């Protein structure tokens, strides 16, 4: 019986077992991290074949309370949209540790373990159905990404790429999370089953539509803001580059 | 046997009941709409409630000066004149 909280839960022992070691031993460092890597990949798609496509539901929910008044918690779940999404990050981030294989001298511990830090809050980012907790996960990937570009980059110019990336995903990161307060504190809880549910004011649903699309338009290249990709791209390090 | 009559029932058991399933959504909603509304009724309450000096522990001084005000620096002009008597 495998459940969702183990695939998430791979990549965190991968990471704390690395700290663990030290950096002398680099060939285990690598050889730790490709196998919590490979893995976490045959999980996911074990996950993959116990997976009902005749039900609507959600498939495996794993709950643990965040607030006192279990008002929002971290609802895990994947459903036929999200299973896939896991099964790609899952398998990009082995080719991410393969591609800087011989490299690994010169990066260190540190790169393995922002990869596997990524790989956990990617995951975590998809199979979840709490709407609050999803925009933490979501922006959450500014720090280990942010580390990624700026300490292996380009010459000189890996300053700035850091910083335009950082700064497209702040004012319409926040601009959408007043709209989930606003959501939160109208209807009371931030469960997606619930939040689907609601009978929202017809003049209501303008702004809060907007504000989302304002953080979604960011991350999707759109016509005003997609500038960053490009320089932020070719400013980054190859296997950066390919989860990017 | 062979590989896929073996296979087969392993992922049927791996599967799960899809009734339990069904009934563990509806309640989960049940219950999450349910408490929704006790926080939606919890969040209007008034910093201030409507009792708060009624309240006991917000008085402190009804129960106090009765047993003070015998003592000297406090008593009324006219209770140590006919006190003597």
């Amino acid at each position: 019986y495998f459940n969702l909280s183990g695939l998430i839960l791979c990549p965190v022992l991968g990471s704390i077992i690395l700290l663990f070691i030290p950096n002398s031993r680099i060939r285990l460092i690598r050889l730790i991290g490709l196998c919590a890597s490979l893995i976490t990949f045959l999980y996911s798609l074990v996950l993959w074949i116990q997976f009902d496509s005749s039900t609507a539901k959600f498939q495996f929910v794993e709950s643990l309370r965040w607030l006192p008044y279990e008002n929002i918690n971290f609802y895990l779940g994947i459903d036929g949209i999200s299973l896939f999404f896991v099964i790609l990050t899952t398998f990009l981030i082995p080719i991410c540790i393969l591609v800087g294989w011989s490299g690994m001298r010169s990066y260190g511990k540190e790169y393995i373990i922002a990869f596997l830090i990524c790989e956990f809050l990617m995951i975590a980012v998809f199979c979840m159905l709490d709407l609050l907790l999803f925009y933490v996960f979501f922006e959450s990937v500014l720090i280990p990404m942010f580390i990624i570009i700026g300490v292996w980059g380009s010459r000189q110019r890996k300053i700035k790429a850091a910083y335009q990336f950082f700064l497209y995903t702040l004012l319409g990161s926040l601009f959408m999370l007043l709209a989930i307060l606003l959501i939160l504190f109208q209807t009371g809880t931030t469960d997606l089953q619930i939040l689907l549910t609601t009978e929202f004011s017809e003049r209501r649903q303008i702004f809060l539509w907007i504000a989302f699309f304002a953080s979604f338009a960011v991350k999707v290249p759109m016509v005003p803001v997609h500038i960053w990709l490009p320089e932020a791209h070719v400013e980054a390090p190859t296997a950066g580059s390919v989860i990017l | 046997g062979f590989i896929m009559e073996f296979a087969e029932n392993l992922v049927l058991r791996l599967m799960e009941n899809p009734e339990e399933r069904d009934r563990k959504a509806r309640e989960h909603i049940y219950e999450m709409h349910e408490r929704c509304k006790k926080i939606k009724e919890m969040w209007a309450l008034p910093i201030r409630p409507y009792g708060f000096w009624t309240f006991e522990r917000h008085n402190a001084q009804l129960r106090w000066d009765p047993q003070i005000s015998q003592v000297a620096g406090r008593r009324d002009p006219y209770d140590d004149l006919l006190e003597d008597n």
